[PDB]
């Protein structure tokens, strides 16, 4: 409704205000950060062990001389 | 291997967005409830729309 | 709110709140009951009555007797704080240490892993005991039913496993004494105390133990069964855990809900089941698994009831089990704890094409070889050794030297063993099998192979005699 | 507005006696006040029994019940073939949201012997001794009997990656989307299966019904004849449409229950009877249409797992006596490895025909004879007894040809390959070779020939039926080959 | 008359008429139903409700909705239209030809025959097949029942006695697919256009065809029984005819019984079966007879859920019969086809008047040996075999020739067989039991009177086996 598009406006206001800003995450403190930490640690390991912003190097092989 | 790097930023961000959509969002709608006797007017508008349901249903 | 007594039979309160309706499985407590007389709502009959479950004894009910809803399930302590506890089922403790002290609490109910949070295809939990990552390796996050000698230190196997396990990898424990009697809880607490994995003075009490016996009322010993999967969750996805979750005997627990079922006015159904009875557990499994959070893992001591399994209940619980543990007095016969059988130490996702080979073949090169031994042992129990081909004496005696492999000591009972004991790293366990398979060490003393730890324990055991 | 809404007469037992809104439609699925459905069963005067799809944990006395006004139908669509739902048909997969916008009754009737046609069709399940043993075509019921993951469930997931080809083909004709209903199996089990299926992805021509082992009893019932609906629309797309229901004794669990808890009693194995009714409706929605229905089919391959064996079991008569054949598979083989586990002797498809090529007759007239035969002397002859050298070979080629049918878990194939391979053992190119090794000889012969002789492969599949020429060609290709399998 | 749905607890559709309360078997129509939604009126329920029977799906129902009672039962058309039609329990096409239009109408209720109008004694039929006959010496106009268990070969051997039999005797027949598995019905159907059996050009078209299968509610299965039994009784006596009732199966009329009993308010009592359960189904198969205008041969398929005979059902339905076929679900899975218990599958018209001695003794030899045999089984089962009597392991293979030789290979399912099937005139038969019997055969190999027909040929089956 429009008296209920009242509300929605509030949302939206609030949404701007943190992404051009943020205080921890704006309504979150801490308590978001620390949570991310124990889900990212789990899913390194799915994901494989490291390069994860840098790009991978590779190596090349060899023979025996018959 | 290429992949791998990107689409766990991606994923990560993805999650995080929707951690903070409703931590915003229970946090926005459990404060700001409150104004519903302030504008009754909503409840005006129900009885408004809700003549023309008492009368524009049939 | 209140609610009145306005109906006892036995333990089935029929309370009328007399201006409540708060949903099914909202906790009540009694009022003008001292003693936590929870009842647990059952049922909203209408009248805005209830029939609900006593779940604490019925005595002195007054009728009309006051009752206050506590309007959710029980809320419990759920915390770290908890591993050193025995609470009874209601949370409270019976360890009498004054309260638990958690504050972290939680409604008793909790919900099933859904596909979203799943971590889709499972894991196994290694122990690094021979016997188990074997022939039955574990899932993390799986149930596993122990059928299993009695009073043979099957406990004490268990707490060796909690030992090797829920220490190295940072798993805890809760302990669900489904049917226990005061009795077995008392020899497990001792157990603990004694073995000091249960440590009322450090957290290496690695375990929570929650009692819900025989002894209490129905609903308790049934509802037992979803706290103790409430703390798990607790651990498991606050701490993270890798759980692993012994309910000990869940039958009795299935049990119990049969009981109700009557008593709920509920036809249970033929061979006295719940009709229900799958979903209750349905519903209970599905709660218990494996996601993106860590995996209760679920070691569940489970009678063979009746010794029949015709009776649905286990027969629905092959679905529950993935991996099976039949522990075996043949084993234990023969001297040998670990005294496990193999061939029943299996795991219905242990299969080859869905787990695989390595331990199937390697293993079904072993179990054939033990049982072709078998075979043999019936021919050889006749004629003796001397008539068959040499190949097969190797086999013999391989496989016994694999067997003997097997025997490993433990760390937890030096009081049985006057040994420490021993795990075994998995790729060791195996590559020792391939020695042995190989037949390398078939000129080395075979029971040397005997109580020992690592396969190479059992050389180092062999070469010191010869 | 309380013109479309009643309060709950009385709940107890996820039983929702309803009070009011007598203006219920018979069938209707009604919306409890949770996001919970029912259904309006049982109008009583005074009560409407609404059976809860979900739970009244989640509920209240006096609650308010809210028509939805609806008799039950499902969301239908083609879009589902790429998602895994549950029973209300939302994803549970949890993808995005289903594609499907249509909506389509549940409780179609299966249509009439006019509204139908017979089967000519076949199906492909890549599996030899199916595809072959029962051949089956499409419409065609037959029951999957079989126990824990003997593969019991593997098989299914075979043959629907075995479909894959044909969504990955031109038989549209044949294209087979695959309904999966999951009745029982826990998220993890399906968790993976599903994700099995989605590595195949095999899921763009698939819908998984997903009523786990946790559920609301009423929605594991209804998940069947939900599933039903949405191939039943596939089939009547023209399409072909293969509906695994797994497994309805587990439904037939969670119905009992209902039943009972609806204090309806049963009759003989404590169950009522009616599910038979249930699923015989719900079975005979699988059927070949004729062409009105673009010559539609819905084949069924329901599954009951068996326990014991007990056949003698109502429950497993019952389906007997609607399916058109089973798949009895048994376990010992299993144990013995032997994955198709299957026992053929108890295993049946009365059609069979239908569903066959003179590639396979060729070669499978012979050799499901030969195994009879074999069998029998399997089952007489010899194993501490006799040594007739007939039966003996008998014998030694059927053990090569029981090798041959065995398959491995994860290992579906193209018909061609099968009949190739068959073809060898059938005309005994093998018995001069010891039984594993022919496993090791297929794999290579097979690499091979779909490397060069993939023109003569490609030959057969094309005429559908071995030549005379491919024989020798294939003889030769074999022989040699096998020749060089020794040397 | 107008009636009020006051309660639909499912099918049961619980009417009050407040417009009177007719009679039961009061047919009532629904008003405001899509499908022409019969009840039949089967208890006023007291103060003017009745209890109903919808028979058709339960859909849109208000509750209120009102019924304008049809006042009498459903009446279909009868008397020769059908024949060549498929219809439906409602007396209504499904043939997908429209309207039936032979209007002689009737209640699908029909009474009992007399005691004067029965004919009186009925006289051996038969039918070639061996086994049959052996057993089941087939009596003209009987009420045979297949006590069967689950379609095996069952349907096949149903149709295997249609075939070879129902073609043979020429004069109409009526099939009733009750809860029949309507893919069968279709291939069947299909095969009788196929055959000409059924043609599109004529109700010479021998059978009338009857369905009311099993994606029906139980009203309808329950009831289509009645319907084709007022029909078969049209021609019966109407019509003379040796009607050839088919009914696959009873059981589901019977299972449709049971199931509504609970819901019927009753106790669905032992089994879950009914407690009228003999009263129903007795006056239904008292119903079925040769009166003195005629034959109606039921050959009426015999669900045996689990095939527990023990079970009051069967039990019952032994009180009826005339010639009972017994599968023997031992014999069948064995392999055989025919898959028979043959010392339970009997026709009580044993006779050596009737059946002539010869037959009789030959069978009540062989009835005996077999008998024999059967408590040699129990024997050898326990005790290995071989210190018996030699005379008895003569038997045992003879009679595993005789069993071999009562098999038959299947001569309309060569797609079952890949073979044809066969027929045995009687005196080959007895003559072939009397001459194993003989021990003609018998100083060979047991192999070949497996799957065959004549007995002369399973000698000559024995000759290429003898090589």
């Amino acid at each position: 409704l429009d008296p209920v598009q009242k509300l929605f406006v509030d949302k939206i206001r609030e949404y701007r205000t943190k992404r051009q800003t943020s205080g921890g995450p704006v309504d979150a403190g801490p308590e978001y950060q620390q949570d991310l930490d124990r889900e990212l640690f789990k899913l390194k390991q799915m994901y494989g062990k490291a390069d994860m912003n840098t790009f991978p190097n590779f190596t090349f092989e060899d023979p025996k001389f018959e | 291997e290429v992949k791998n790097r990107l689409d766990y930023h991606i994923s990560v961000q993805n999650m995080m967005r929707q951690k903070e959509q409703e931590h915003m969002i229970n946090w926005v709608e459990k404060r700001v409830v409150q104004s519903i006797s302030a504008q009754q007017e909503k409840e005006t508008i129900a009885k408004c729309i809700a003549d023309l349901k008492l009368l524009s249903k049939k | 709110t209140t609610g009145r007594i306005v109906a006892v039979i036995g333990a089935v309160v029929d309370v009328q709140f007399d201006e409540g309706l708060p949903p099914i499985l909202n906790a009540l407590e009694v009022q003008g009951r001292e003693t936590r007389l929870v009842l647990e709502v059952a049922q909203h009959l209408g009248e805005s009555t209830v029939r609900t479950i006593a779940m604490d004894g019925t005595e002195g009910l007054v009728r009309g007797q006051k009752v206050l809803d506590s309007g959710a399930p029980i809320r419990i302590p759920v915390g770290p704080e908890t591993l050193g506890r025995i609470m009874n089922v209601i949370g409270e403790p019976i360890d009498e240490r004054g309260p638990i002290k958690t504050k972290q609490f939680a409604a008793i109910h909790a919900e099933a892993p859904e596909f979203v949070e799943m971590s889709v295809e499972q894991e196994i939990l290694v122990t690094g005991i021979k016997v188990v990552d074997l022939l039955a390796p574990y899932a993390k996050g799986g149930k596993i039913g122990l059928f299993g000698g009695a009073g043979v230190g099957k406990t004490v196997l268990i707490m060796e496993l909690i030992n090797n396990v829920a220490k190295a990898h940072g798993g805890y424990s809760v302990f669900a004494g489904v049917g226990e009697r005061t009795r077995e809880g008392n020899d497990l607490y001792h157990e603990m105390i004694e073995s000091g994995v249960i440590n009322l003075k450090d957290a290496t009490s690695k375990v929570a133990l929650v009692y819900g016996q025989m002894n209490e009322p129905p609903g308790a010993r049934a509802r037992v069964a979803l706290t103790g999967l409430t703390v798990a969750e607790y651990f498991r996805d606050q701490e993270g855990q890798d759980v692993l979750l012994f309910i000990d005997n869940i039958f009795r627990f299935t049990q119990a809900g049969s009981e109700v079922s009557a008593l709920l006015g509920r036809i249970p159904s033929a061979v006295g089941y719940q009709p229900t009875l799958a979903t209750d557990m349905g519903t209970m499994q599905e709660r218990i698994t494996t996601t993106k959070k860590g995996s209760i893992t679920s070691v569940q001591a489970i009678y063979v009831p009746a010794d029949d399994l015709t009776d649905p209940a286990p027969a629905t619980t092959f679905a529950h089990l993935d991996a099976t543990t039949v522990l075996s007095r043949a084993i234990a016969e023969l001297g040998i704890y670990p005294a496990v059988d193999p061939l029943d130490s299996t795991s219905r996702i242990m299969d080859p094409n869905i787990v695989g080979s390595e331990h199937y073949d390697v293993a079904r090169g072993v179990q054939k070889i033990l049982q072709d031994y078998k075979s043999l042992q019936d021919i050889i129990a006749i004629l003796g050794m001397d008539e068959l081909s040499e190949e097969d004496k190797l086999t013999v005696s391989r496989a016994r030297k694999i067997q003997r492999f097997l025997s490993q000591p433990f760390q937890v009972a030096e009081v049985f063993t006057g040994h420490l004991g021993k795990l075994v790293p998995l790729k060791e366990t195996i590559k020792g099998f391939q020695q042995i398979l190989a037949g390398e060490y078939d000129h080395l003393p075979e029971q040397a192979f005997y109580m020992v730890g690592p396969i190479e324990e059992a050389v180092a055991k062999a070469d010191k005699l010869a | 507005d309380l013109e479309e809404t009643g309060r709950v007469l009385s709940i107890g037992d996820g039983i929702a006696r309803v009070h009011g809104l007598r203006n219920v439609q018979a069938e209707e699925m009604v919306e409890f006040s949770s996001g919970l459905k029912g259904m309006s069963l049982n109008l009583e005067p005074d009560n409407v029994g609404v059976v809860v799809f979900g739970n009244d944990k989640l509920i209240k006395e006096g609650d308010i019940v809210k028509r939805t006004g609806a008799i039950v139908d499902v969301p239908v669509g083609e879009e589902l073939l790429g998602r895994v739902v549950d029973a209300l048909g939302n994803a549970i997969d949890g993808k995005g949201p289903i594609g499907s916008k249509a909506r389509r009754r549940v409780g179609l009737k299966a249509p009439g012997i006019i509204p139908r046609i017979s089967v000519r069709e076949p199906m492909q399940t890549g599996i030899k001794a199916v595809d072959s043993l029962v051949p089956i075509g499409r419409g065609q019921r037959e029951l999957i009997i079989g126990d824990r993951q003997t593969g019991k469930t593997s098989i299914a997931i075979d043959t629907i990656i075995n479909q894959k080809r044909f969504n990955d083909g031109t038989d549209e004709k044949k294209k087979l989307y695959c309904i999966y209903v999951a009745i029982g199996q826990k998220r993890s089990t399906v968790a993976q299966l599903v994700k099995r299926l989605t590595d195949a992805d095999a899921m763009k021509y698939t819908i998984v019904v997903s009523a786990t082992a946790s559920d609301a009893a009423p929605l594991q019932y209804l998940a069947p004849y939900s599933g039903c609906s949405m191939g039943e629309y596939f089939r009547d797309n023209g399409k072909h449409a293969l509906i695994i229901y797994d497994d309805l004794s587990k439904q037939a669990v969670a119905y009992r229950q209902m039943s009972l808890l609806l204090r309806r009693p049963p009759g003989r194995e404590a169950y009522p009877g009616d599910v038979f009714y249930l699923h015989s409706r719900l079975l005979e929605r699988a059927a070949k249409m004729n062409d009105a229905f673009g010559g539609g089919s819905l084949t069924a391959l329901p599954v009951i797992e068996t326990q014991a064996g007990d056949v003698s079991a109502y429950i497993p008569t019952n389906v007997i006596s609607i399916t058109d054949g089973q798949i009895f598979l048994e376990t010992e083989l299993f144990y013995k490895g032997i994955r198709p586990a299957i026992n053929v002797g108890l295993s049946v498809s009365r059609v069979g025909s239908a569903a066959q090529t003179r590639a396979m007759k060729q070669v499978a007239g012979t050799m499901k004879l030969e195994l009879a035969q074999y069998r029998e002397v399997a089952a007489f002859a010899q194993f501490g007894s006799d040594l007739d050298a007939a039966t003996q070979q008998l014998l030694s080629r059927g053990v090569r040809l029981t090798e041959l049918l065995k398959q491995g878990q994860y290992s579906p194939m193209a018909i061609e390959e099968q009949v190739a391979v068959i073809y060898a053992g059938v005309r005994g190119y093998l018995d001069k070779l010891e039984p594993s090794k022919i496993t090791k000889f297929e794999n290579a012969f097979l690499s091979h020939v779909i490397s060069q002789h993939q023109a003569l492969l490609g030959k057969i599949r094309t005429d559908g039926k071995i030549s005379e020429e491919s024989d020798a060609k294939l003889k030769e290709i074999v022989t040699n080959f096998l020749a060089g399998f020794e040397a």
